[PDB]
């Protein structure tokens, strides 16, 4: 996976759209904020469904639209604050460091 | 002729039902409605009722096939789905007989085989065992026994091991209750479970009810907003009132333990509540050697 | 056959009563609110026609907030 | 606020003396009252205030 | 055991001297009859049956 | 040509099955089909449960001969004389036995120590074996002694009169081989690796969470020799002592429930627990304490010699020319854990591919350090 | 007439409402009678997160208590004794006698 960083899509967004045509596989674009839910079950179920959906459609490109929730780790591994954002953050990692793709999933992070 | 007749209805599928009201005068009552639109519930039942488990209520006049005085307002009866008459009486208690009640009829532990635990043993033996036997001494004094004990200190010290050794020794039944187990998804369920636990205890006499937790049965919050966690509170309160409601039984002995070091959730002011205090003593080098 | 809908009971308490009751006691001194309710409730029922003539509709719903005690 | 996730962002003016005159007129067509009234005066009586 | 079972009902209203509204629990709402051995004095408005 | 053959295949199977269903139809029958994914020469006659599904329940007992045990919302009906033979093991229900609730009903098979219904990941044997060893070297040596050795040679431990631990703890960054190590032993040790994600166990409604913990342990007991891999237990692992403040209680209940099962009456068995934490500090003293957690296996800053072994692993795939030596560069390079050491190498192959060369070069290596030094610091 | 609060709460629809009501009804026929409520905290809870999880039952019971008062019923010779551990969940209609 790669990370594209800049003041919101003036060429980040442009480049992604362009790349999906080139690459000739299924493009799936996910809005990352939308994974956040203030409901105990909902948020984790969604990230695990997101991974499930990838696997069927493989090879596939994952475009992850920016989140607030990848900004916070602190020095705890979970906190009495908003628990869910880190609970979710962890499962993103577990999926990644559990299974490496050469091409089954390609990740664009933004 | 009568004997064959009754027998056929017994072979299953069969309806067991629960008698809600004993009574044997003022018939008629009501169940179910019509429809259209706007929603408010209603239910009734009188004379004698049995509510069968399709959720249907039935009016029967009594028979001598089983006696109604021997029956109660809250009893399980075996019913002949023909005329809807009570063929027989079934045992006591309804619904769950606790969803996970562990009975240990004889524990495998003995405290005569472990020394160096000694200080704690001396206090324990003196607390529980002495009222039952030594009763004659108590009777002459005119003071009554305890009913509950508290043990507090760092977990995992083999505090529990000594509790299992006393149970083995004494000839009570040991009943293990775990505090998150009383908690359910289901609404109001736990209080029934505890009431039942108490009731089963009454029949078994003597008994030790061992309550793990004073954290999942030792919170109740003193927070202003606490309403959502009402379930937890209702159960805890239920135990405390079940103790306060009547005047003690010498059929139950209760021992309570913590699982996280020290909270405040008042449950120790009377002796129908807890009153005995066992402390874990900090490690003595001499004691460690003895264990080794 | 057709039959009209009928029922009138509840055990959550829903009454249609042929007996009116009470009066305002020491709970009274409603006057300012009294005047506003007099205009709202009583006139459209008593006189539908007056409201239609001017061309302005009556109310359909009214809200009361405050403790019932 | 990032441009091009924007197109037009349009102002809505706070109400005014000219404006008030004609809303009053619309409303009046719903109900019956006397003819021979000067409404012009009535809008003026109003300070600023919402539609 | 030969004897018939007794269903619980409440009367909504009395339609005709032969017809009654009952909301029973063998099935749903019904229009039902009543024995011609039974008193008129027992017809009372809103009772358990 | 193929088609004729396929039609003949349906038809032959159909005639034999029609006769069998006509026959099975009489006297009724259990839950509704056969699925094979074992062998037919090993067939059980104990089936898992925690509730009793009944469909008929034909049996032999004197007080009645077709006794039933339910608890279901509609038909919770039970035995007419308590504790009289009912289910016929798992006849006409496939999990008929006894209800957890109880109504003083017969138990040929228990409502606990069963796999029952689950939501589980069980992951058959991996393929990996040594892939970041060098500074992961210590971690390997100890893990074999704890997990493998008791299963290989149990009879030895008994003579001595020693019993081995039940859990070990893993810490440091994941995907550095902290993670690999648990799969690498799982493949060697030949015992089922059961992966539970603690975060998943977390539920929207109370009591469910405890239920899950319990279910896991019943399955664990049945199978004897298994590994429970807990992925980053800190969600329902410790942080926490505060005793609630609004659903910090619900997660705490799960944490406490696990303790009960561990410290409890159960014993270890052949069951092994691998725990995964970030920094172990987070976790509570109860989780740390002996009589469940004893050995904590660590990661470390890898010595220079170590780095070389990892590079050595990589150099079999990667076309090289060996006349230069990576160790000299490696001393000069930042000291960093195993994952960065593989990554710089991986970066190196790309430069070649642009260069339009097929063999490694001294040149490639110089470039990699500048990017990598930048990447930690973002 | 003795009340144990957590037997009034049940996992069934409208039982708390049916039960309280009948109970109250029986007191008026039978009068005089004292209804002793021990540790109301199944009636104690004005919500804050404004759920209807279990919380709908809290609202169900509370509403019933007020409905009896709001009615044309008068506790004619009927006496009420309440027990509370900590007072903070009282309604604004209770301050008024």
């Amino acid at each position: 996976g790669v990370i594209l960083y800049g003041p919101p899509g003036t060429g980040k967004t442009l480049l992604a759209k362009a790349v999906a045509n080139q690459t000739s596989a299924t493009f799936l674009r996910v809005v990352g904020s939308e994974l956040i839910q203030k409901y105990l079950g909902d948020g984790p179920k969604l990230v695990r469904e997101l991974f499930r959906v990838a696997e069927e459609h493989a090879p596939s490109i994952v475009f992850i639209d920016e989140i607030d929730a990848i900004g916070t780790k602190r020095y705890d591994s979970n906190s009495g604050g908003e628990r869910e954002i880190q609970r979710t953050m962890l499962e993103l990692l577990n999926q990644l460091d559990g299974f490496d793709s050469r091409g089954d999933v390609k990740v664009i992070m933004a | 002729e009568n004997s064959e007749k009754i027998k056929v209805n017994k072979t299953l599928p069969y309806l067991v039902s629960n008698v809600i009201e004993l009574l044997d005068v003022d018939p008629n009552d009501q169940e179910e409605d019509g429809a259209n639109i706007d929603l408010d519930s209603q239910r009734k039942g009188k004379c004698a009722v049995i509510k069968t488990s399709t959720r249907q209520t039935y009016f029967l006049p009594v028979i001598g096939l089983v006696d109604a005085e021997k029956l109660k307002p809250g009893d399980l009866v075996g019913v002949n789905k023909d005329s809807y008459l009570i063929l027989e009486t079934l045992p006591t208690e309804y619904d769950s007989r606790v969803k996970a009640m562990e009975v240990d009829e004889r524990p495998t532990e003995q405290y005569s085989d472990i020394g160096g635990l000694d200080k704690q043993i001396q206090e324990l033996v003196e607390a529980i065992v002495l009222p039952m036997n030594h009763k004659e001494k108590f009777e002459n004094l005119g003071i009554q026994p305890p009913k509950g004990v508290l043990m507090y200190g760092p977990p995992g010290t083999g505090k529990t091991l000594l509790a299992r050794a006393c149970a083995a020794q004494t000839k009570a039944t040991f009943l293990k209750l775990a505090g998150p187990q009383l908690v359910q998804m289901f609404i109001g369920d736990g209080a029934k479970l505890v009431r039942d636990a108490f009731a089963l205890a009454k029949e078994k006499a003597p008994s030790i009810i061992f309550i793990d937790e004073l954290d999942a049965i030792g919170t109740k919050r003193f927070d202003s907003e606490k309403a959502g966690d009402r379930e937890v509170q209702r159960t805890m309160l239920e135990l405390l009132n079940q103790l306060d409601g009547f005047q003690p039984n010498t059929q139950v002995k209760v021992i309570a333990a913590t699982n996280r070091v020290d909270i405040l959730d008042p449950a120790l002011l009377r002796s129908g509540r807890l009153d005995r205090k066992i402390e874990f003593p900090m490690p003595n080098e001499e004691a460690r050697a003895r264990i080794m | 056959d057709v039959l009209p809908p009928e029922a009138d009971s509840s055990i959550m308490m829903l009454t249609s009563d042929q007996k009116p009751d009470v009066m305002y006691a020491d709970i009274g001194g409603m006057d300012i609110q009294k005047q506003e309710v007099r205009e709202a409730v009583e006139l459209p029922l008593t006189h539908f026609e007056l409201y239609k003539q001017i061309g302005i509709d009556p109310p359909r719903g009214v809200l009361m907030y405050g403790p019932p005690g | 606020l990032r441009p091009g996730r924007i197109d037009r962002k349009i102002e809505f003016p706070p109400p005014n003396e000219e404006a008030r005159l004609d809303i009053l007129k619309i409303h009046s067509r719903k109900m019956n009252l006397t003819r021979g009234i000067n409404l012009r005066k009535i809008a003026e009586l109003m300070p600023g205030a919402s539609g | 055991l030969q004897s018939v079972g007794q269903i619980v009902g409440e009367v909504l209203k009395q339609l005709t001297e032969e017809k009654f509204i009952v909301k029973a629990t063998n099935g749903p709402r019904y229009v039902v009859g009543c024995r011609r051995q039974l008193d008129k004095s027992k017809l009372k408005p809103g009772t358990r049956v | 040509i193929k088609q004729v053959e396929d039609d003949i295949q349906q038809l032959l199977k159909k005639i034999n099955e029609l006769t069998g269903i006509k026959e099975s139809d009489t006297g009724l029958a259990p839950p509704a089909l056969w699925d094979l994914a074992a062998d037919k020469q090993t067939l059980q006659s104990e089936q898992p449960l925690q509730v009793a599904r009944c469909t008929k329940i034909i049996n032999a007992d004197s007080e009645d001969p077709k006794y039933i045990i339910n608890v279901k919302q509609f038909a919770k009906f039970v035995v007419d004389l308590s504790d009289q033979v009912a289910p016929t093991d798992i006849e006409e229900g496939m999990r008929v036995g006894v209800d957890r609730n109880k109504y003083q009903i017969h138990i040929p098979l228990p409502p606990k120590i069963d796999p029952t219904v689950t939501m589980m990941q069980v992951e058959e044997k991996p393929d990996v074996t040594y892939s970041d060893v060098g500074g992961c070297k210590e971690q390997i040596e100890k893990l074999r002694e704890v997990v493998e050795t008791p299963l290989l040679h149990p009879e030895r431990f008994v003579n001595l009169g020693i019993e081995p631990p039940k859990g070990v703890l893993l810490f440091g960054p994941p995907g550095t081989g902290k993670t690999l190590c648990a799969r690498a032993v799982a493949n060697r040790t030949d015992a089922c690796f059961i992966r539970v994600i603690g975060s998943e166990l977390v539920q929207k409604y109370v009591g469910e969470g405890a239920r899950m913990v319990r279910e896991l342990f019943e399955m664990a007991r049945t199978k004897k020799a298994c590994l429970i891999f807990f992925d980053e237990i800190d969600a329902i692992g410790g942080a926490r002592f505060d005793d609630g403040a609004g659903g910090d209680n619900e997660v705490q209940r799960t944490m406490l429930e696990l303790i009960n099962q561990l410290d409890g009456f159960d014993p270890r068995g052949n069951i092994k627990v691998l725990m995964a934490t970030n920094r172990p500090d987070t976790l509570d003293p109860a989780l740390m304490r002996p009589g469940r957690l004893d050995r904590k296996i660590e990661f470390s800053l890898p010595d220079l010699e170590g780095r070389t072994h990892i590079f050595k692993i990589h150099a079999r795939s990667m076309s090289v020319e060996r006349d230069i030596r990576f160790e000299l560069l490696a001393r000069l390079c930042p000291n960093s854990t195993g994952a960065e050491i593989r990554s710089v190498c991986t970066e190196a192959g790309m430069f070649a591919i642009r260069a339009r060369r097929k063999i490694a070069t001294e040149k490639d290596f110089l470039e990699a350090v500048n990017k990598v030094i930048k990447s930690y610091a973002k | 007439l003795k009340v144990v609060s957590s037997s009034i709460v049940d996992k069934y629809i409208g039982e708390s409402a049916r039960l309280i009501r009948e109970m109250f009804n029986y007191a008026r026929d039978h009068q005089p009678c004292i209804i002793f409520m021990d540790e109301i905290d199944a009636i104690g809870g004005r919500r804050f997160s404004e759920g209807t999880s279990a919380d709908r039952e809290i609202q169900r019971t509370l509403m019933e208590l007020l409905n009896q008062m709001d009615g044309f019923d008068t506790l004619h010779r009927v006496k009420m004794i309440m027990a509370t551990n900590r007072p903070d969940t009282l309604d604004p209609a209770l301050l008024r006698p």
